[PDB]
Protein backbone atom coordinates (compact mmCIF):
# COMPACT_ATOMS: atom_id res chain seq x y z
CA UNK A 1 0.00 0.00 0.00
CA UNK A 2 0.77 3.73 -0.24
CA UNK A 3 3.01 4.89 2.15
CA UNK A 4 1.73 8.42 2.68
CA UNK A 5 -1.55 7.81 1.12
CA UNK A 6 -3.57 7.59 4.15
CA UNK A 7 -4.18 11.06 6.32
CA UNK A 8 -6.23 12.65 9.05
CA UNK A 9 -7.25 15.70 9.14
CA UNK A 10 -5.98 17.75 12.42
CA UNK A 11 -8.17 20.70 13.60
CA UNK A 12 -10.47 21.89 16.45
CA UNK A 13 -12.29 24.83 17.76
CA UNK A 14 -15.65 23.40 15.14
CA UNK A 15 -17.12 20.53 16.77
CA UNK A 16 -18.81 18.91 13.94
CA UNK A 17 -22.34 17.28 13.46
CA UNK A 18 -22.13 13.13 13.63
CA UNK A 19 -21.98 11.47 10.12
CA UNK A 20 -21.82 14.28 7.93
CA UNK A 21 -19.04 14.32 4.64
CA UNK A 22 -16.02 16.71 4.70
CA UNK A 23 -14.22 17.25 1.83
CA UNK A 24 -13.06 21.21 2.33
CA UNK A 25 -9.36 20.56 2.09
CA UNK A 26 -8.03 23.67 2.76
CA UNK A 27 -4.69 24.72 4.78
CA UNK A 28 -5.42 26.28 8.58
CA UNK A 29 -5.21 29.73 8.85
CA UNK A 30 -7.25 32.76 9.67
CA UNK A 31 -5.06 36.16 8.79
CA UNK A 32 -6.50 37.75 12.25
CA UNK A 33 -5.02 38.49 15.80
CA UNK A 34 -5.21 34.68 17.05
CA UNK A 35 -2.15 33.24 14.90
CA UNK A 36 1.06 34.65 15.90
CA UNK A 37 -0.86 38.33 16.10
CA UNK A 38 -0.16 39.06 12.41
CA UNK A 39 -1.93 37.61 8.98
CA UNK A 40 -0.41 34.73 7.14
CA UNK A 41 1.44 33.02 9.88
CA UNK A 42 0.25 29.70 11.77
CA UNK A 43 -0.39 28.29 8.34
CA UNK A 44 0.31 24.45 9.32
CA UNK A 45 -1.30 22.01 6.76
CA UNK A 46 -3.71 20.33 8.85
CA UNK A 47 -3.49 16.63 6.74
CA UNK A 48 -1.16 14.53 8.99
CA UNK A 49 0.23 11.05 7.07
CA UNK B 1 20.15 32.53 32.99
CA UNK B 2 22.25 29.71 34.65
CA UNK B 3 23.94 27.11 32.47
CA UNK B 4 22.14 23.90 30.74
CA UNK B 5 23.60 21.59 33.08
CA UNK B 6 23.10 23.76 36.27
CA UNK B 7 19.94 24.98 35.55
CA UNK B 8 18.35 27.15 38.45
CA UNK B 9 14.43 26.19 39.77
CA UNK B 10 11.70 28.55 41.59
CA UNK B 11 8.81 28.22 43.13
CA UNK B 12 5.94 29.87 42.11
CA UNK B 13 2.46 29.72 43.86
CA UNK B 14 -0.83 31.71 45.07
CA UNK B 15 -0.25 33.99 41.88
CA UNK B 16 -3.33 35.27 39.48
CA UNK B 17 -1.33 35.59 35.83
CA UNK B 18 -2.86 35.42 32.44
CA UNK B 19 -1.41 33.66 29.90
CA UNK B 20 -3.49 35.66 26.96
CA UNK B 21 -0.95 38.92 27.14
CA UNK B 22 2.14 36.79 26.65
CA UNK B 23 0.27 34.57 24.33
CA UNK B 24 -0.11 37.50 21.56
CA UNK B 25 3.33 38.66 22.20
CA UNK B 26 5.41 38.75 19.11
CA UNK B 27 8.68 39.01 20.86
CA UNK B 28 8.74 34.94 20.99
CA UNK B 29 10.26 32.68 17.85
CA UNK B 30 7.42 29.95 18.73
CA UNK B 31 5.01 29.03 21.09
CA UNK B 32 3.79 25.22 20.72
CA UNK B 33 2.92 23.21 23.67
CA UNK B 34 2.32 19.23 24.00
CA UNK B 35 -1.32 18.67 24.94
CA UNK B 36 -1.76 22.37 26.78
CA UNK B 37 -4.05 24.94 24.67
CA UNK B 38 -2.41 28.63 24.31
CA UNK B 39 -6.07 30.18 24.37
CA UNK B 40 -7.55 27.57 27.67
CA UNK B 41 -4.94 28.20 29.85
CA UNK B 42 -6.89 31.42 31.17
CA UNK B 43 -9.45 29.14 32.26
CA UNK B 44 -6.97 26.75 34.34
CA UNK B 45 -6.41 26.58 37.84
CA UNK B 46 -3.30 23.95 38.61
CA UNK B 47 -2.13 22.50 41.83
CA UNK B 48 1.87 24.20 41.81
CA UNK B 49 4.33 25.43 38.29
Amino acid sequence: GGNYNYLYRLFRKSNLKPFERDISTEIYQAGSTPCNGVEGFNCYFPLQS
Amino acid sequence: FASVYAWNRKRISNCVADYSVLYNSASFSTFKCYGVSPTKLNDLCFTNV
